């Protein structure tokens, strides 16, 4: 079928570029315009321009002349989009997606390119065991949790048990702490569940190439 | 440039309701106006084509209707599934615009937090860094306060909050309130409690714990 | 020599598509190649299958807009006589 594989998550400093691609395969490359879109927090989605395959040819939104630019190589079946002079208005999901002509739909769309503009490093994150009260808690079950501190940049992911604890598992949206994110995990059982068996929280996060298990003890 | 405007974001219906959402585009664009669904993990589809047409593979319970200037998306009868952000496109003028989206939602009956606070991990403390955090987990709806209390006294500075999106499962809420102070500043106090407020109960939830034990 | 006896037809159901097909000409082809145009530049649609292909579903024709079909074998060879469609 149909396939539109776009390239990995980036990072990139303020001031600085970017150039992001779009993979096509299962049909006839230049049977198709190739266009790129952006979905943000403070304009949502956004047309970007499109490129004629078989020669190049581009056409741009007006409000991206000059920051974004459009290229092709059909020779791999593959888009391009370069965007300059980064800033935080630039963060967002980036989305290539075809269509026949500027008339018909969007059929196909890729998976979405997140690009994250920020002068932050990358940093791996510290986990910590969140145990309940040295002391009595009240209810027939029980609350764990797995704080995850001061990392960059998203993502990260978490589980709990390797995955054999899904159930009662609520893991809160990351946020900014002082350009670094913090995300948190909570998991319920039964009282008869823990501490008699091991409680484990498994964070990776790919971009520092990091994995951390931290069994979660009494204090 | 033509806009087009969802003016309602967020949309909030039960299982088996009818369901419409609104476009509208800031000029005539004939019958050029197309619906995406936009699920949790990124992936756009697309459900509606020149207004009313149904694209390939789309559940029959999808219609769209229009007017010139006027466009709606009907689902008629909610599913689980279809619970997403819908965009609605016009097609007939460069450049290509597009709706701010509506994201739906699911009513269900009221339900009180269950409340869970968590002095920092040992672990933390050797960081020079402090963290308590409280879990609001399974309330509805999603409007909530959380009020911290130090050694008696409410403190404001340093709290952040995080709301986790519908669960898929019950259609609850569920919020993390996390304080955040210096291991120093930590070390400065004994009690440390956390106040949830929820519609369900005039009175409020309170969970605390002392440094010292 | 341009692909014999095209025939277009609405995929139908109540959808907009049509269905293209085509016999190979007479007398190797590697390409089909389909000219789906309109009265205007931003209704053209280029669609290409390879030379085992011999029909190819056009999704998206906008109603009450006068598509000409033609199709040729491979640039390209000589275009058959142009067909025309038009959805309500």
């Amino acid at each position: 079928e149909v396939q539109l594989q776009q390239s990995g998550p980036e990072l990139v400093k303020p001031g600085a570029s970017v150039k992001i691609s779009c993979k096509a395969s299962g049909y006839t490359f230049t049977d198709y315009y190739m266009n790129w879109v952006k979905l943000s927090h403070g304009k949502s989605l956004e047309w970007i321009g499109d490129i004629v395959p078989n020669n190049g040819d581009t056409t741009y939104n007006q409000n991206f002349r000059g920051k974004a630019t459009l290229t092709v190589d059909k020779s791999s079946s593959t888009a391009y989009m370069e965007l300059r002079s980064l800033t935080s208005e630039d963060s967002a999901v980036y989305y290539c997606a075809r269509f026949s002509n500027y008339v018909y739909p969007f059929d196909y769309w890729g998976q979405g390119t997140t690009l994250t503009v920020s002068s932050a490093k990358t940093t791996a994150p510290s986990v910590y065991p969140l145990a309940p009260v040295c002391g009595d808690t009240t209810g027939s079950s029980v609350t764990l949790g797995c704080l995850v501190k001061g990392y960059f940049p998203e993502p990260v992911t978490l589980t709990w048990n390797s995955g054999s604890l899904s159930s009662g598992v609520h893991t809160f949206p990351a946020i900014l702490q002082s350009d670094l994110y913090t995300l948190s995990s909570s998991v319920t059982v039964t009282s008869s569940t823990w501490p008699s068996q091991s409680i484990t929280c498994n964070v990776a996060h790919p971009a520092s190439s990091t994995k951390v298990d931290k069994k979660i003890e009494p204090r | 440039d033509i806009q087009m405007t969802q003016t309602t974001s967020s949309l909030s219906a039960s299982l088996g309701d009818r369901v419409t959402i609104s476009c509208r585009a800031s000029q005539d664009i004939s019958n050029f106006l197309n619906w995406y669904q936009q699920k949790p993990d990124g992936t756009v589809k697309l459900l509606i084509y020149y207004t009313s047409r149904l694209h390939s593979g789309v559940p029959s319970r999808f219609s769209g209707s229009g007017s010139g200037t006027d466009f709606s998306l009907t689902i008629s009868k909610l599913e689980q599934e279809d619970i997403a952000t819908y965009f609605c496109q016009q097609g007939n003028t460069l450049p290509l615009t597009f709706g701010a989206g509506t994201k739906l939602e699911l009513k269900r009956a009221e339900a009180a937090p269950t409340v869970s606070i968590f002095p920092p991990s040992s672990e933390q403390l050797t960081s020079g860094g402090a963290s308590v955090v409280c879990f609001l987990n399974n309330f509805y709806p999603k409007d909530i306060n959380v009020k911290w209390k130090i050694d008696g006294s409410e403190r404001q500075n340093g709290v952040l909050n995080s709301w986790t999106d519908q669960d898929s499962k019950d259609s609850t809420y569920s919020m993390s309130s996390t304080l955040t102070l210096t291991k120093d500043e930590y070390e400065r106090h004994n009690s440390y409690t956390c106040e949830a407020t929820h519609k369900t109960s005039t009175s409020p939830i309170v969970k605390s714990f002392n440094r010292n034990e | 020599a341009p692909p014999q006896g095209v025939t277009v037809s609405k995929n139908d159901g109540n959808g907009t598509a049509i269905l293209v097909s085509w016999q190979p000409p007479p007398e190797m082809v590697q390409e089909y190649k389909v000219w789906c145009l309109g009265n205007e530049t931003r209704y053209h649609i280029n669609k290409t299958v390879d030379g085992s292909t011999f029909s190819v579903v056009i999704p998206f024709l906008v109603p009450g807009i006068r598509y000409s079909v033609e199709v040729a074998a491979s640039g390209s060879g000589v275009k058959s006589e142009p067909q025309f469609i038009q959805l309500d």
